[PDB]
């Protein structure tokens, strides 16, 4: 029995403000799942949810609503896992650190020979502390789906600060219907709304 | 960040009465986590006095109780702990410190420097 | 009278750099709740106020060196340094936060 | 007590030619390392490293020089661990399924206010089978060091194929000096000479 304590995405964060932590709890008696803040405050109404999935083993998974405020001045999240000698617990707090700002890129690859139908959008993220960063890609003024893009896991530069790389692949009549897409960054230390962006199109 | 400096101690008379200040700076004692007094007998050990909650509830050491109590000032992001018949007993430094929670028990996470109160 | 008492052991004790270093916490009355022990441990100092080394009897708080290492349950815990080091010279309290009135030990005073 | 067992890097396969793999096996009796390979054909001079560190851990890494040759016909090498009830194992081997040789695409970052003295250059390696992918960038015709760059674990796409991004910032007395720097894949389906390259400069 293992556990892991999400952070809130940066997009969950200051995009969508309706921000989640999730105690993931990877058997004879049921597992109770229970959650508490450093500061005392009551716990939200923290909605668990049994899976019973797949190779022999249990997954019981809570999703807890944080409130952004509260995550930028430090409140400190704990989980506590309890089976009917001892309890597992894991804690999540904002990122310590300096805060950097990302440099956002985006770029169009030339046409490939056989695939003339698609092409391949590149968004680099680069530079930015702390390593937390959401990205997602607009397309008529409307985001795309989350499974339609790529992102690399984030990287120490040889610098202090983070990059990343988003891969998005686009059909000529997406790009016919409106040659303009843009990749857009969530990060706290973005200024001002915590957004940097950039254009790019498919000639 | 936060820190606590307190403020109010020194040489008082058996049957006073002495009010201690903690002015806390980088967070707002209303907006959660515990807020306590902590005393320090010099040379001996150390003894949890009384302590109020971001939302106003305070909880006092029956040791002290009747004679001491502790307030609060969220515009002055002040509390204050007043002290009444001072006896030899309660000579010891004073500390404030700031209580996380974790799951209804509390630790003193940050404290104070610390003031000496000292009667005769 | 009804309070949680906690006594620590050795009360004093003298080490060398590099010693390993171990303190015992003992509880009037169980300190384990909900799968936890609530006993918390903090290190002071000469001249300057306590400090929180570990909360929940094993866990560390944050930014605290590795070394530090909490063990326990019920009414036996104990604190143990893996590698002294100069600046540990300070005295070393535990502390129940089971039952109010939250209570202390008599410290540890250890020296280098 | 925990095993690993490494491939050869396809630019040590395919560049350099001599590929190696090594057991990395991450305490009173001093452990005993040795190789097998599927065919019975001997073990080369395997060369065992012993490395005491660090927070009170044993490091025994042994290396062993493999033929690129036979790499490729799918002979399995196996690594065992020995201690002074039962012994560990682990075995590497070529990949299987599809090839799908790299389209490989390089790009350069506008200069951003404030760093005008530096530039990152962008390589977007895609759809390729398997995912071992090396990369190396080359200024002036010679290979930069690999503490240089830094390229991203593979990722799946949409297709079957796999993606990679390779970033490498470059400093202006460099770009000045030769404005013209090449991103070389290194892949075992790229045909001939398992290479796919593209070129890029800062303007
Ligand atoms: C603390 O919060 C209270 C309530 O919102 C407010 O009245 C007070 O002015 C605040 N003090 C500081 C120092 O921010």
């Amino acid at each position: 029995v293992s556990a892991y304590l999400s952070r809130p995405s940066p997009f969950d964060l200051f995009i969508r403000k309706s921000p989640t932590i999730t105690c993931l709890v990877v058997s004879k008696g049921t597992v109770n799942l229970t959650w508490s803040r450093a500061s005392g405050k009551p716990v939200n109404h923290s909605t668990r949810k049994e899976e019973k999935q797949r190779n022999g083993t249990l997954t019981v998974t809570s999703t807890l609503p944080v409130g952004t405020r509260d995550w930028i001045e430090g409140e400190t999240y704990q989980c506590r896992v309890t089976h009917p000698p001892r309890a597992l617990m894991r804690s999540t707090t904002k990122t310590s650190g300096p805060r950097a700002a990302p440099e956002v890129y985006a770029f169009a690859t030339p046409e490939w020979p056989g695939s003339r139908d698609k092409r391949t959008l590149a968004c680099l993220i680069q530079n930015f502390m702390p390593e937390d960063i959401s990205v997602q890609w607009l397309h008529n003024e409307v985001q795309l789906p989350d499974a339609r893009h790529s992102t690399t896991q984030p990287r120490k530069t040889k610098g202090s600060g983070f990059f990343v790389f988003s891969r998005l692949e686009v059909t000529r009549a997406e790009w016919e219907q409106k040659d303009e897409f843009i990749c857009r960054a969530v990060h706290e230390a973005a200024s001002p709304s915590q957004t940097v962006q950039r254009a790019v199109s498919v000639n | 960040e936060v820190q606590l400096v307190e403020s109010g101690g020194g040489l008082v008379q058996p049957d006073g009465s002495l009010r201690l200040s903690c002015a806390v700076s980088g967070y707002n004692i209303t907006s959660g986590y515990s807020w306590n007094w902590i005393r320090q007998t010099p040379g001996k050990g150390l003894e949890w006095v009384a302590s109020v909650t971001y939302d106003g509830s305070t909880n006092y050491n029956p040791s002290v109780k009747g004679r001491i109590t502790i307030s609060r000032d969220g515009s002055k992001n002040t509390f204050y702990l007043q002290m009444n018949s001072l006896r030899a007993e309660d000579t010891a430094v004073y500390y404030c410190a700031k209580g996380n929670n974790y799951f209804g028990h509390w630790h003193f996470a940050v404290w104070g420097q610390g003031t000496l109160v000292t009667v005769s | 009278g009804s309070d949680i008492q906690l006594t620590q052991s050795p009360s004093s004790l003298s080490a060398s750099v590099g010693d390993r270093v171990t303190i015992t916490c003992r509880a009037s009355k169980s300190v384990d709740s909900d799968g936890d022990s609530y006993m918390n441990w903090y290190q002071q100092k000469p001249g300057r106020a306590p400090k929180l080394l570990i909360y929940a009897a094993s866990y560390l708080e944050s930014g605290v060196p590795s070394r530090f290492s909490g063990s326990g349950s019920g009414t036996d815990f104990t604190l143990t340094i893996s590698s002294l080091q100069p600046e540990d010279f300070a005295t070393y309290y535990c502390q129940q936060s089971h039952e109010d009135p939250y209570t202390f030990g008599q410290g540890t005073k250890v020296e280098i």
